[PDB]
């Protein structure tokens, strides 16, 4: 197969924080670990680079700085082969950077499996987290395992793909990224118990007891303006039509105010009986 | 007062390099905590361990080289400009002697007074896997700092991405008397006051709320008053999808 | 150390300008941004939701695209385009000759200046004009920084010139 | 990044600052500490960062939107022994022009104020604008001269930027002397 | 806590004890002599020689007996009416924290005037007076009702006794743990 | 929920063709095909009104409330005004025909059907204004507590053109 990019915990949360200083600008990194094709991808520790004058190219990066960082890998069992360069962009339709050209193809020479990555919202964050990457590939990479198979390639259908702008060649070849993640017993542990809403926890008793309570009042007066608002839509349903017919282009018309008269209903209620159970539960 | 804001950078960082080194329970991994400590909020945005090594046979045997500090330091400036040293991390569920004398290593360098953190793999017991403590003398006085987690748009919205009440309330609640009890009974062995007028405190403030028990029942009832009301509402849907219920099998029946 | 500190400081990032055209909700605003066309803005931290109303020029962010920083209502610059001064160069013993108009303008202008409280227990209200005419030339320049010098509040000058242009909205946006 | 973006600052509370693009665009930056509170004013070349909207270096003040089409001529040649016969005309325009330059420290000293003007009339050809420069060649100031049909503008309310602009020139070189050509014609509003 | 520091002898010992004695005679504030007791410093002194009165008063607070203090002082302290009118309040602030929650059993708060005054060894019109006293120092908080004869009194002055809260905190904790295992175990089984 | 957020562009809805489906124009300069959502079908959906939309997705997000005011030609409203009627004398006068004009219509909407009569659409005054003039009208909304729209005649002054003659549609 081909070489599946599994970002860990932290490996997405840093090139956030490395693109972090302002919108057009730009910043690069560079991905560590070792892995073996068919299966096995890992990127274990990432670490960015100072902004140059040239932007991203060649030049950018600092050979001097890298140098001296490296030597402080080993100490912190930090350590690890090089496996790409990561930057960050603002993006476009198509060729994200247009700064860079001669990156990739230098880097190609050293590992051809080696990758770049760039994170694509960069203020357009969604929430299905869409990253963007690109790989170069000219002659060869062929009479190789299947890299098309993995995940939903073999595509074209009209020009339909991502962003719409690159149809066949992309940047170059269509890569056909694939982007993944794993983590282990103890990373999964964490998010689960930790990331909620917000941090009350340990005790939801008193923390939101008084807040809730003291705005009870107005509360109170304010569900009543919804149910004065719910039959008057119901009267006002039924009394239009006599037919039982559909002139009225009302392919659903009951459904949606059924439903806000019912799951508005349904969210005032709950929420003043399961608060109300911890609401006083003083006993002695 | 002041709070310790964490973000989940931060915490995911420190567990990472507890598992690459391969530390065991004889070494505890130290590191440097970056953020803003001037105003009140003291939020966390950047962490990095350090070549730390811990001997246990003497607690003030500790192995901490200062030329990373002071380079790592001013090299991450060029990320962002508002990471400076507001203090250290480090491993371990404990707190032992040789934490204390590590302590004024870093406060030659810092202006404010200096953040500690205990970050724990293990996470045993309760909440909080990771406990903040402020470094201050008048003897060595540790006062805790409330703990949050507050992060950016991007990355709080990242965590739920890679992830796609009252009978736990009860249970910690339950706990926590049962923890206090424990900490009396030992602290009552070990001097044969002062810790324990602190708990005394807390404890001694149908006892106290006799006067507004007759005022706290007329107030449940005006609450279940308007759940009468949505419960009502709620069972005229029933009747209603009963009878269209039946429109759809006089359909079936004709056709 | 000025210079490790400068480049500390060009490393931050800029803002975004609007102002407020009518109020949506209390975490949710409409607003005109002066770098481009209309967007929805909000709060983020610790911003003070009271002092913002409509008009009110607001700082917005240019990623989150919320309020931050709260700054004054203010178009063209009034301390370059407008001429300001402090306090004057010109005491009220030049102005002499006057002193039948000096103690009549002292008493209607100094006076509700310093202790506005005393017509508020009364109920009256102060003038707010006063109309000064003459022949030009004459006397017009000193009792100009007389009045400010004695008190010592800004001086705002409005020339007669830079009223009457042609633009878009011009003397609307002076006054 | 030595191209900045042009732009105006039109604000330099203490620490923060306001600039207004010339792309009809306008954002907030805080102050550096490589430029003064003096250096920005609008009607300047400020430096702008294109990507961090944020002002770095400053940028060399060379074409303002000076209003050209005034010639500037900066400490011109000219003698008042090149005509005789106005001996009688010159002591009048030394004294009242070239005296209270000439020597500086002097009327300081005794606190003395020098007119910044003194009216010429008389018919054309008696040397009324060849005598104007005299008075520049021998203090070393620049003749700066205000052509009378340029003072007719098609367009409305151009009298007020063209004179602000006239001693904004005046106050960068401070040896600048306005020549002001037919008084007669802007001069009546009976 | 000194442990290094302040080089003393068992001659400034005495010196020190005795700003420190007298500072609690009048002081109503922050518990009482055992304070001066819990530190090592009447094991460091001599019991006799005016410096018992940290024994004599301990007992003093609890009894109510004004006879055993007053006839083994001199005249200097007993002249000032001042000092037996602080010895009334600090025998009463024992009493007044059983009020929540320390020794008593129901843990409710409640106060007559026939039980304060057999407690204080006072009237019921002196106990009266004796209670707003208290609350004007600063020293406790809370109303008065002469109508049903209650007392209700703030918890403020914290004391350093212990051992008889491990009990009545089990009260709580059995208590509530039979709603864990009927109410608690009924929504989980759900 | 997450999707609308504080991030949402504003725009102009135009006509709708088919459910999860509109044609709007964006405050941009362009105009998109956006995605109506399945809560605005037809009684809760206003034929041409402003409505919000987002900003990377391109769908229809909410209807703006009718907001008539923008940053050129400025329409200014009242609020609470502290003007007390009846506060100069001898404008009995005056006072009888705003009563009439403005009172009258506002109170009591049933005596104009029965006599079979329509209230007039406007008055004008002449005279000087703030002598017993433009403070008496600042006094109008007090007793009839409605919103005051103060326009001056110096104002919507631009270079351009179409703007100055839509605002006296839009208020």
């Amino acid at each position: 197969t081909k070489e599946t990019v599994y970002i860990s915990s932290i490996a997405l949360l840093k090139m956030l924080k490395h693109g972090r200083a302002g919108v057009p600008m730009e910043v690069m990194g560079l991905m560590l670990g070792e892995f073996v094709d068919d299966y096995t991808v890992n990127v274990v520790d990432v670490f960015a680079m100072p902004q140059s004058g040239t932007g991203v190219s060649v030049e950018a990066v600092d050979d001097v700085f890298q140098a001296k960082m490296m030597d402080m890998l080993k100490q912190t069992g930090r350590d690890q082969m090089v496996v790409g360069w990561y930057h960050s962009h603002p993006g476009f339709g198509c060729w994200l950077s247009s700064v860079d050209v001669n990156t990739q193809k230098s880097f190609e020479q050293l590992n051809s499996r080696a990758v770049a990555v760039v994170v694509d919202p960069i203020q357009s964050v969604k929430g299905k987290v869409v990253i963007d990457a690109f790989r170069l590939i000219d002659t060869g990479a062929l009479i190789n395992n299947l890299e098309p198979r993995q995940t939903t390639s073999n595509t074209g259908l009209l020009n339909k793909a991502n962003i719409q702008a690159l149809i066949h060649g992309l940047n170059r070849h269509y890569y056909s990224l694939n982007i993944d993640y794993h983590k282990t017993a103890k990373e999964t542990k964490m998010l689960m118990n930790l990331h909620k809403e917000q941090w009350q926890s340990g005790l939801k008793m008193y923390d939101y007891e008084e807040k809730e309570e003291s705005n009870l009042a107005a509360t109170k007066s304010m569900v009543k303006i919804a149910e004065q608002y719910s039959k008057r839509i119901e009267e006002e349903k039924e009394l239009t039509e006599e037919e039982l017919k559909t002139r009225y282009v009302g392919r659903q018309d009951p459904k949606k105010h059924l439903s806000e008269t019912a799951d508005e209903t349904l969210e005032n209620n709950i929420v003043s009986v399961l608060t109300a159970g911890v609401n006083s539960v003083a006993i002695k | 007062h002041e709070k310790v804001t964490i973000a989940p950078l931060v915490l995911l960082s420190a567990l990472d390099h507890y598992e690459r080194t391969q530390t065991k329970e004889n070494k505890r991994c130290v590191g440097v905590i970056l953020g803003d400590a001037n105003s009140s909020t003291i939020r966390v945005t950047n962490s990095f361990a350090l070549p730390f090594e811990e001997d246990e046979k003497n607690s003030d045997v500790w192995f901490l080289d200062h030329n990373y500090i002071e380079n790592m330091n001013e090299m991450c400036k060029k990320i962002n400009a508002k990471e400076k040293l507001i203090g250290w991390y480090h491993s371990g569920p404990k707190l032992r002697a040789s934490d204390l004398k590590i302590n004024e290593l870093f406060k030659k360098y810092t202006q404010n007074n200096p953040l500690l953190l205990i970050v724990d793999v293990k996470q045993q017991g309760v909440g909080l896997p990771t406990d903040a403590y402020v470094a201050i003398e008048q003897e060595k006085t540790f006062l805790h700092l409330p703990c949050t987690i507050e992060a950016e748009e991007a990355e709080e919205i990242g965590v739920e991405h890679l992830l796609r009440i009252r009978l736990t309330n009860q249970l910690k609640s339950l706990k926590g008397l049962q923890s206090k009890l424990k900490d009396v009974v030992e602290y009552l062995d070990k001097v044969i006051h002062t810790i324990l007028g602190k708990l005394q405190d807390v404890f001694n403030l149908n006892n106290l709320q006799k006067a507004l028990t007759v005022k706290t029942n007329d107030e449940l009832m005006v609450i279940y008053i308007s759940n009468l009301v949505r419960s009502i509402i709620a069972f005229d849907d029933l009747i209603e999808n009963k009878i269209q219920n039946k429109k759809i099998q006089e359909q079936r029946v004709k056709d | 150390d000025k210079t490790e500190n400068d480049i500390k400081a060009l490393q931050s990032i800029g803002q975004l300008i609007g102002e407020v055209m009518k109020e949506l909700s209390e975490e949710k605003y409409i607003v005109k941004a002066s770098s481009g066309p209309r967007y929805i803005v909000g709060v983020r931290n610790s911003v003070d939701r009271s002092k913002l109303k409509k008009g009110v020029r607001v700082t917005l962010d240019i990623t989150t695209l919320t309020i931050m920083r709260i700054l004054p209502r203010e178009t063209d610059p009034l301390v370059y385009n407008m001429t300001s001064f402090e306090q004057g160069e010109i005491t009220f013993d030049g102005i002499g000759g006057l002193t039948e108009q000096i103690r009549e303008l002292r008493e209607v202008i100094e006076l509700p200046l310093k202790n506005p409280e005393i017509f508020q227990r009364v109920g009256i209200k102060p003038p707010k004009g006063v109309l000064l005419y003459g022949p030009p030339g004459t006397g017009k320049t000193l009792l100009a920084k007389a009045v400010a010098a004695t008190i010592g509040a800004n001086f705002i000058f409005s020339p007669a010139s830079g009223i009457v242009d042609k633009y878009i909205g011009e003397s609307a946006r002076i006054i | 990044q030595l191209p900045y973006l042009v732009a105006n600052v039109v604000e330099v509370v203490g620490k923060a600052a306001v600039v207004k693009t010339s792309s009809r665009q306008t954002v907030f930056l805080p102050m550096v500490g490589l430029v003064d509170p003096d250096k920005l004013k609008p009607n300047d070349l400020v430096g702008v960062n294109k990507d961090s909207y944020l002002i770095l270096d400053t940028l060399p003040s060379e074409f303002d939107s000076r209003v050209k089409a005034m010639e500037v001529d900066e400490k011109p040649t000219e003698t008042y022994s090149d005509v005789g016969g106005l001996d009688k005309q010159i002591e009048e325009l030394v004294e009242a022009i070239v005296l209270p330059m000439k020597r500086a420290d002097k009327f300081k000293d005794m606190g003395i104020r020098a007119p910044k003007g003194a009216l010429m009339y008389g018919p054309p050809g008696t040397g009324k604008t060849l005598l104007a420069r005299a008075c520049a060649a021998q203090t070393n100031a620049t003749f700066l001269k205000l052509a009378a049909p340029q003072l007719v503008q098609m367009y409305i309310g151009e009298g007020a930027k063209l004179v602000r602009d006239a001693f904004a020139l005046a106050k960068e070189k401070a040896p600048t002397i306005i020549f002001i050509d037919e008084l007669d014609a802007i001069g009546t509003k009976r | 806590t000194l442990e290094p520091s302040t080089s003393i002898t068992l001659a400034e010992r005495q010196q020190l004890a005795y700003d420190l004695s007298i500072s609690a005679l009048l002081g109503d504030k922050i518990y009482n002599f055992g304070e001066l007791l819990h530190h090592p410093i009447m094991e460091t002194i001599v019991n006799d020689s005016n410096y018992d009165w940290l024994f004599q008063l301990l007992n003093a607070l609890t009894v109510g007996d004004f006879d055993k203090f007053d006839s083994l002082i001199k005249v200097q302290i007993s002249k000032i009416p001042i000092l037996a009118q602080h010895e009334s309040f600090l025998r009463q602030k024992i009493c007044l924290m059983t009020l929540i929650e320390t020794v008593f059993v129901k843990n409710i708060r409640m106060l007559s005037f026939e039980d304060i005054s057999k407690a204080t060894h006072l009237p019921k019109d002196n106990v009266e007076h004796l209670v707003m006293r208290a609350i004007s120092l600063g020293l406790l908080k809370g109303s008065i009702d002469q109508v049903n004869e209650l007392v209700t009194i703030s918890w403020v002055q914290p004391r350093i006794i212990s051992g008889d809260q491990i009990t009545k905190m089990k009260d709580r904790l059995v208590e509530w743990n039979d709603q864990v295992e009927k109410l608690g175990k009924k929504m989980e089984a759900r | 929920k997450r999707i609308q957020s504080v991030p949402l562009v504003i725009g102009q809805f135009l006509e709708p063709i088919d459910q999860n489906t509109g044609i709007v124009s964006s405050t941009t300069g362009m105009s998109y095909v956006v995605r109506i959502l399945s809560t605005l079908d037809r009684e809760l959906l206003k034929p041409s009104m402003s409505v919000a939309l987002h900003r990377h997705s391109n769908a229809l997000v909410d209807i703006l409330p009718p907001d008539s005011d923008s940053s050129i030609s400025v329409m200014g409203e009242n609020e609470k005004p502290d003007v007390t009627y009846a506060d100069v004398g001898g404008l009995d006068m005056q006072k009888q025909e705003i009563r009439e004009a403005v009172e009258l219509p506002l109170v009591q909407a049933d005596l104009y059907e029965q006599i079979g009569i329509d209230p007039p659409r406007g008055v004008l005054l002449y005279g000087p204004p703030g002598t017993g003039k433009t403070m008496l009208v600042k006094a109008v909304a007090n007793s009839t507590k409605a919103a005051f729209i103060r326009v001056n005649g110096s104002e919507f002054v631009h270079k351009y053109l179409g703007e100055g003659p839509r605002m006296v549609r839009d208020v």
